[PDB]
């Protein structure tokens, strides 16, 4: 009972129920708010509140006896959003030095020959091919700054949090100097407009008109940049395809067959081989593969490792390794066994 | 004295009281409540009972009139925890060796051994396995192993069934699913054990709300608190089905589940041993060959051999005779399969 | 059905840009950047052979971009040549075969 007298006192002041915001009319606050379950309705406020914070996207106190709009909060916030080997693939470190370090360095060569600065790209890949090793060693020389975003973490059940949480973002980003965010799944956020008359995935929609409105238009970018990742410049919007934004479409794909030595250097110093071993003949036994997967070869040559007690790795490790994963592991064992090539 | 304090709480309660689910702290006290139903207005809280026992969004006791909150939820027996926290550990690690011995080797060297010894990563920089779906044909031995590893442990193991998460209570679901993961959480380093999820992908129900809309929900908390945040650390996750197509490749994908083990259909050559095993605790007619049935059924499980090698006792058994017919054979496999057929085709290599 | 005289009344088909319409359109993307007068926009579009408006654009903005490599003050004409050598968007070959 350590405040029960004020407890008995609370009974007689007692207001708020939840009710998400759809929309509002225009010239006035009347709002329009949906309650959870019952039904739609076409709200105004109650006097002593703030009609600027009621907008789109938010759930307000509501009276019982007459709907009227008390004071609003975020209440849908917080659990919402979950370099020396510079060098991966040759040609694209170089377009991301333009059109990232060339802006961030000096408007010399681009207002003075009378162009726009380049502050997007498009990525396009494979994955498991090295789009955030590239994303994050921008990250060595802007000054060390770095958030990486999920498209599909944005997948929360209320309209406009994502657009929220789009806002939280753009009003990070201007906190900082110098920063990147990164963007991956950029689909289920949206590039096309699919619409009959059903009502129905919209707060991607609004969240993705937010995301044009935030990202290029209405005091643009400064010390921020952000790449966009996917399989596809095919389902995207012509509005960020606007063409002084996104223009240079860095391409990459499977490695040659040095990508894939350089990526044998690269996960074999972080880890426990020996120095007396060589890697182009695993080279030529991955014809088709990934750095993802040369991870995989590589801690799987540390599984054999583990087998015996290896901490130094013989090339025989690495060879029943890549055996394991593209022979013995690709589907069960068995499409070898027979001659008529050697 | 505390009895008129103790009497004053309980009239700040109001007999009707109630019980509803949160979302988030509201740090100054007042708060506000969704029901099942979710009617929500600027609650208070019965300030003697402790708030700070809870993270957010979980349910406590309500009140119907003023709706404010009043006390602790009861730490709700649900059937599931009686049988998600695994009681005693159990039996049958290997009662008889020559089962499988190829992902014994495996299963043992990636549970076992970076978990019972969590030093061999100091020297090699390696990851852990967190998730490792083990399957194959059904009846082979992955609830089997999954009991082996269960009894040969150092870790508090845990074991779940898919079909425990289903029920028709809106949210009731991913509570399980935060339940289930404060189990998993909070006893030891552990290995929990899951079983039957290709058994609630093409799956729907009648006691059940919007079907394709309501274990999308619950998987989806399965799939934000399994291999999301909350670091991974050392707890030790397995789950096993039987079939592949109704999984969601969203958590087949690696960070969440790294290895993939097949079981096959055992050759011959263990057949012989686990045809006997199976036999080894029965009387038997010994001139009988059991060469027939372990050459005949070409994709047998060990389900067949075990409702083979007792059936053919029942059907000996069944009038009384303690050594069993090679005929009782063939009236317990041509009971056990439904038609038999795997002669020609062939049967006629020859 | 999708047309017939009532649907879509016109039929209007559109010319592949012949000679000066390609210069014109790229001179139209070369109206706000550095162009040093040494540009002659004839000899540019008509090395440009079987150009659409797409590679108008990829031309002129690829003169922007081999000009934007090295650092010149603006842009100029063998990196035009070079957006048109950019070339003229048909790859590859291996080639093998045809040798
Ligand atoms: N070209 C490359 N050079 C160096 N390492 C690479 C390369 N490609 C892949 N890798 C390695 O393999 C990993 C690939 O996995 P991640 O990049 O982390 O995930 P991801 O699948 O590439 O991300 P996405 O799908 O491309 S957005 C990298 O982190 C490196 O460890
Ligand atoms: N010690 C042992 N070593 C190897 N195999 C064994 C051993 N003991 C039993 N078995 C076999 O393992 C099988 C275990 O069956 P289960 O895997 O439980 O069948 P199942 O439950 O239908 O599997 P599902 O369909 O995925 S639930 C038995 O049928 C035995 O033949």
């Amino acid at each position: 009972a350590a405040d029960k007298q004020t407890l008995q006192s609370e009974q007689p002041l007692q207001v708020a129920r939840c009710t998400k915001i759809i929309n509002a009319d225009s010239e006035d606050p009347k709002y329009i708010i949906n309650v959870k379950q019952f039904a739609k309705f076409v709200v105004d406020l109650s006097d002593q509140v703030a009609p600027t914070d009621i907008e789109e996207g938010m759930r307000v106190g509501v009276d019982r006896n007459k709907y009227q709009i008390h004071i609003p909060l975020p209440p849908k916030i917080d659990p919402t959003v979950t370099y020396s080997d510079v060098g991966g693939c040759k040609e694209q470190i170089e377009k991301l030095r333009e059109v990232v370090e060339t802006p961030l360095l000096h408007p010399e060569r681009f207002v003075n020959l009378g162009i726009e600065p380049p502050k997007g790209v498009l990525l396009f890949g494979p994955p498991g091919t090295g789009k955030t090793l590239c994303a994050r060693a921008v990250a060595n020389r802007t000054d060390a700054c770095f958030i990486r975003v999920i498209g599909s973490e944005l997948v929360q059940k209320y309209v406009g949090e994502g657009a929220r949480m789009v806002r939280e973002l753009f009003e990070m980003a201007r906190t900082k100097k110098a920063c990147l965010i990164f963007f991956d799944e950029i689909d289920a956020i949206g590039g096309a407009r699919f619409d009959d008359g059903a009502g129905g995935d919209n707060e991607v929609q609004r969240t993705m008109l937010e995301l044009i409105n935030q990202l290029d238009g209405f005091d643009p970018r400064g010390n921020i940049k952000v790449l966009m990742a996917t399989n596809r410049p095919d389902t995207l919007d012509p509005a960020l395809m606007r063409p002084g934004r996104l223009d240079r479409k860095i391409e990459f794909s499977l490695p040659d067959l040095e990508g894939r030595t350089h990526i044998f250097k690269i996960h074999a110093r972080s880890m426990s081989v020996e120095r007396d071993i060589r890697f182009e003949l695993l080279a030529r036994l991955c014809p088709n593969s990934t750095g993802a997967e040369i991870r995989s070869v590589c801690t799987e040559a540390g599984m054999f490792a583990i087998r015996a007690r290896r901490k130094i790795a013989t090339e025989k490790d690495f060879l029943e390794a890549v055996n394991k994963v593209i022979k013995s592991y690709a589907k069960f064992s068995a499409t070898p066994r027979y001659m008529t090539y050697n | 004295k505390q009895e008129e304090e103790r009497s004053k709480v309980d009239d700040l309660r109001g007999t009707p009281m109630s019980v509803g689910t949160l979302e988030e702290i509201i740090d100054d006290n007042h708060a506000i409540v969704s029901t099942s139903v979710g009617s929500e207005h600027y609650v208070s809280i019965l300030s003697f009972v402790d708030k700070d026992l809870l993270e957010p969004g979980c349910s406590v006791l309500l009140n119907h009139k003023v709706h404010a909150v009043i006390g602790v939820l009861m730490d709700d027996t649900d059937p599931l925890v009686t049988v998600m926290k695994v009681e005693k550990a159990p039996q049958e690690t290997y009662a008889d060796i020559g089962g499988l011995d190829n992902q014994i080797q495996e299963i043992k060297e990636s549970v076992e051994l970076p978990l019972t010894h969590p030093e061999y990563y100091e020297e090699m920089g390696i990851k852990p396995p967190k998730g490792v779906i083990l399957y194959g044909p059904p009846g082979t031995g992955k609830t089997l192993l999954a009991k082996a590893v269960a009894n040969q442990t150092s870790a508090t193991f845990l074991r779940v069934v898919g079909s425990e998460l289903i029920q028709k209570y809106l949210g009731d679901g991913p509570k399980l699913v935060r339940e289930l993961f404060r189990v998993a959480e909070e006893h030891a380093p552990s290995i929990v054990f899951i079983d039957e999820i290709d058994a609630i992908g093409t799956k729907r129900y009648d006691s059940n709300s919007g079907g394709e809309r309501e274990i999308q929900r619950t998987m989806l908390e399965l799939l934000n608190q399994l291999d999301g945040f909350d670091s991974r650390g050392d707890v030790k996750v397995i789950m096993a089905t039987n079939r592949i197509e109704t999984l969601d490749p969203a958590l087949i994908r690696p960070g969440r589940i790294d290895r993939k083990i097949e079981f096959p259909l055992p050759d011959e050559k263990t057949k012989k041993r686990i045809f006997q095993i199976h036999t080894s605790r029965m009387t038997l007619a010994d001139d009988v060959t059991l060469d027939d049935l372990i050459m005949a059924k070409d994709d047998l499980s060990g389900a067949d051999i075990k409702a083979i090698c007792t059936e053919a006792g029942l059907m000996a058994l069944r009038e009384r005779r303690m050594k069993v017919t090679n005929e009782d054979f063939k009236k317990s496999k041509e009971n056990v399969l439904y038609k038999k057929q795997e002669g020609t085709p062939e049967g006629l290599y020859l | 059905a999708l047309l017939r005289s009532g649907r879509l009344d016109r039929k209007i088909e559109f010319p592949m840009p012949n000679e000066e319409a390609r210069a014109r359109i790229m001179q139209i993307h070369s109206r706000k950047m550095n162009v040093s007068p040494d540009v002659n926009y004839e000899e540019l579009a008509r090395c440009t052979d079987d150009f659409n408006g797409a590679q108008c654009k990829a031309v002129c903005v690829e003169a922007g971009m081999i000009a934007l490599r090295r650092g010149a003050t603006e842009l100029t004409h063998e990196d035009y040549m070079e957006g048109i050598l950019e070339v003229q968007a048909k790859k590859k070959a291996n080639l093998q075969y045809y040798a």
